[PDB]
């Protein structure tokens, strides 16, 4: 539910973002959720974080804020790129 | 046999009902 | 070679008016007339024919006993024996049979939907060179059936209609790659700028400017290529092969007469070498035709293409409102091998809307101005109905969407309906209509008001 | 309850437009 509110406010032009510090919390809580065998189940614990997102739409959120802010480098592109 | 013939009776033609009236007198 | 589905081709005869050639081809006009009519190749050097209301594309060939299967509820190749779904390369419609007659003849046109045999059409040759089911090529002449009226696609004497009689048909194909020159296509011109032609309240904006600002990316910066040679128009371009070139938004052609200046002309000035342009790679003074859809030549974004006349020989450059006028100079600068960027669909679209928008309410509103005489009484030029047709038309392309939208679908519609309001705003043809809103403020209900009897109705 | 047996009954129909009544009245009256 949650990342389809920000789709749609990705997809309505506004012809520039604004703050949203909704968006700039839900942003990095998300990206805060992310000797051969005690290494290699990390490589699954995060594969299994990785999978709980972007099979919820939450690739091309990413994908598309970026593409609605064209030039601005405000504090709303820089949460999306370390979710990204 | 109806379909065949009515499908010939466009490519031939032949005031109907005017002169219809035209021949009751002629 | 051959034909299949998705291919561009037209519809012409030359109907022998006392042993003339009169090559008319089938063109339909949509967005304010459901008729069709004919349009003149035979003096193609003088008389330039439109190709844009006239084309078409073949959406399909299915069987007969297939179309009656699914009217119950690749790309492939034509044959003698097929019910073809003729669709209008413009407007998008789809030709069909009308219920109508102008005999129990029938008339053609366009329609919205694609349901009924009214826009299915079997295909018999009439040729016994050639026999049924087997594969359609160029050239190949046709009597076209309908499926509803059960009529052969008749011509008479100029009327397209559906009768009980058949008439031959030539077929000729137009076009079947992304990023190149297509014939046909609508297309900007990168400068630094762009090339641009005045604004309106006119001049008759015949004069021309180059421009940068938002007014490239507005209205009256679209040209659409058209090429002398009639079959196969829609091929790749190349350099050298001839082009005249018609303005879209102001409806007029770029004609050059060096003697005086560049022309903005209607049709019947723009002759062969009134408007014979090329594109040449460098600007030096060094094929012709190919039956074929050609090879992609010119690409779109990195493309040198210098603008020279055949008739004259000249060199298209700026002079020194940003008012560069270009004029055809011998040599120019080095900024004449200009940069392409095509333009998008339903632009286009709109643009052909509003050339055919304003040839109606110029008609209407002279209509009227003969009427505002106090006596006239015999002013039947004076459109209502197709006025009606095209105002319902026009009401239904600024529609709004309804809430029953997916939302991804409903912007991309809201994104339709934005543009589509800003170029009908600087193109100022609010105040077009505001004129009529003048002019039909004379009266509570008029004229001889018979055929002005809707004239409540129009209003609201 | 067919298909196109009706496409016929149009046919037939859309080249007599009715006036009948040439032939109903006018000669029913001698």
């Amino acid at each position: 539910q949650l990342i389809l509110l920000f789709s749609r406010t990705a997809l309505t032009e506004k012809c520039k973002l604004e703050e949203d510090f909704l968006y700039m919390a839900y942003a990095d809580i998300m990206a805060k959720s992310c000797s051969f065998e005690e290494k290699e189940m990390e490589k699954q614990k995060l594969l299994y974080q990785q999978a709980r997102l972007h099979d919820r739409g939450a690739a091309e959120m990413v994908l598309q804020t970026i593409s609605a802010s064209k030039g601005e480098t405000g504090p709303m592109v820089a949460a999306t790129l370390k979710l990204g | 046999n109806a379909n065949v013939v009515v499908r010939l009776l466009i490519r031939r033609p032949e005031g109907l009902l005017a002169a219809m009236e035209e021949a009751i007198k002629i | 070679q051959f034909l299949r589905t998705d291919d561009e081709v037209v519809l012409q005869c030359t109907a022998t008016i006392h042993k003339e050639q009169q090559k008319l081809c089938l063109a339909a006009e949509g967005f304010g007339n459901r008729l069709c009519f004919l349009e003149s190749t035979s003096n193609s050097k003088n008389v330039p024919p439109d190709l844009s209301i006239c084309t078409f594309v073949l959406e399909q060939s299915l069987s007969v006993r297939a179309l009656q299967e699914m009217l119950a509820n690749g790309h492939r190749t034509l044959l003698y024996g097929h019910a073809i779904l003729l669709r209008h390369s413009y407007s998008g419609m789809y030709l069909c049979c009308l219920s109508t007659s102008r005999k129990l003849a029938f008339d053609v046109g366009l329609q919205e939907d694609t349901t009924g045999e009214a826009c299915w059409w079997t295909i018999h040759p009439a040729s016994k060179q050639r026999s049924e089911g087997e594969k359609v090529r160029v050239g190949d002449d046709l009597i076209l059936v309908s499926v509803s009226s059960e009529r052969y696609l008749h011509l008479s004497y100029l009327h397209v209609d559906a009768a009980f009689q058949q008439t031959l048909w030539s077929v000729a194909p137009i076009s079947s790659a992304q990023g190149y020159l297509i014939g046909g296509d609508v297309l900007r011109l990168l400068h630094g700028e762009c090339l641009t032609v005045p604004s309106g309240e006119h001049e008759q904006r015949r004069t021309v400017h180059y421009e940068g600002g938002a007014v490239s990316v507005h209205a009256r910066s679209l040209w659409r290529l058209e090429t002398l040679r009639v079959a196969w128009s829609g091929s790749h371009i190349r350099w050298g092969q001839p082009f005249r070139l018609r303005h879209v938004t102001t409806g007029k052609y770029l004609s050059l007469m060096e003697d005086k200046s560049l022309l903005l002309m209607d049709k019947e000035k723009a002759d062969v070498k009134s408007t014979a342009f090329t594109f040449r790679s460098s600007k030096e003074k060094l094929r012709k035709e190919v039956d074929g859809m050609g090879t992609s030549e010119i690409k779109y974004g990195d493309s040198v293409c210098f603008i020279q006349h055949i008739g004259t020989g000249l060199w298209l450059t700026y002079q020194s409102s940003i008012q560069r006028k270009a004029i055809m100079h011998h040599e120019g600068h080095m900024d004449d091998g200009l940069n392409l960027s095509r333009s998008q669909h339903e632009e286009s679209r709109t643009a052909r809307v509003i050339r055919s928008t304003v040839f109606l309410f110029n008609r209407f509103i002279r209509g009227l101005d003969a009427l505002s005489k106090k006596a006239k009484a015999s002013t039947v030029d004076l459109p209502i109905e197709s006025v009606s047709l095209s105002l319902q038309d026009l009401i239904g392309y600024f529609h709004p969407p309804d809430e029953h939208l997916e939302h991804e679908d409903k912007q991309n519609r809201l994104r339709a309906l934005k543009n589509r309001q800003n170029l009908f705003q600087e193109e100022g043809m609010i105040n077009l209509v505001l004129e009529c809103i003048d002019r039909l403020h004379v009266y509570s209900s008029v004229a001889g008001r018979e055929a002005g009897e809707s004239w409540k109705s129009i209003l609201n | 309850a067919k298909g196109e047996a009706i496409r016929i009954r149009s046919i037939l129909r859309s080249l007599i437009p009715l006036g009948d009544l040439v032939g109903v009245i006018s000669i029913a009256f001698q």
